[PDB]
């Protein structure tokens, strides 16, 4: 509840599986997102894990000039 | 290109007898070629299509000069 309106802080979809996570930004963009429709999950900012299993590092320019590395 | 010939006058010689060159007794001439500048031949820029993300800007530019840097 923010004064007279209240502002979505997580989702659940019936239909599809995906979970936002996180008060919404103005531009509506979620924090954490997720699609079990694409197979993707889909996180912005930062992911710690004691190790990582994978078949593809690729390194991608998410931002208009980050510099993958 | 240019040609180089001078020496000293001492104070005998005067603005008159040095235009003259008369007595001056100048060093032999010697020829040198006298570099140019630096022009851009074309202006261009292209970047690689991405699946994910955004391509990153870059460009392309091609120049005619001889400066050393």
């Amino acid at each position: 509840k923010d004064g007279s309106t209240w502002k979505q802080t997580f989702l659940i979809d019936a239909a599809t599986g995906a979970i936002n996570i996180g008060l919404l930004d103005a531009e509506g963009k979620a924090p954490i997102s997720f699609d079990p429709v694409k197979k993707i999950v889909n996180v912005d900012g930062s992911v710690i894990t004691k190790t990582i299993n994978a078949a593809n590092f690729v390194m991608t320019n998410l931002t208009g000039q980050d510099n993958p590395a | 290109t240019y040609e180089v010939q001078g020496a000293f006058y001492d104070s005998i010689i005067d603005s008159e007898l040095l235009n003259a060159q008369i007595g001056i007794n100048l060093s032999d001439k010697q020829t040198f070629k006298m570099k140019s500048a630096p022009r851009i031949t074309g202006a261009r820029c292209e970047s690689e299509p991405v699946d994910v993300g955004v391509g990153a800007p870059i460009v392309y530019i091609d120049t005619t000069g001889e400066a050393d840097y």
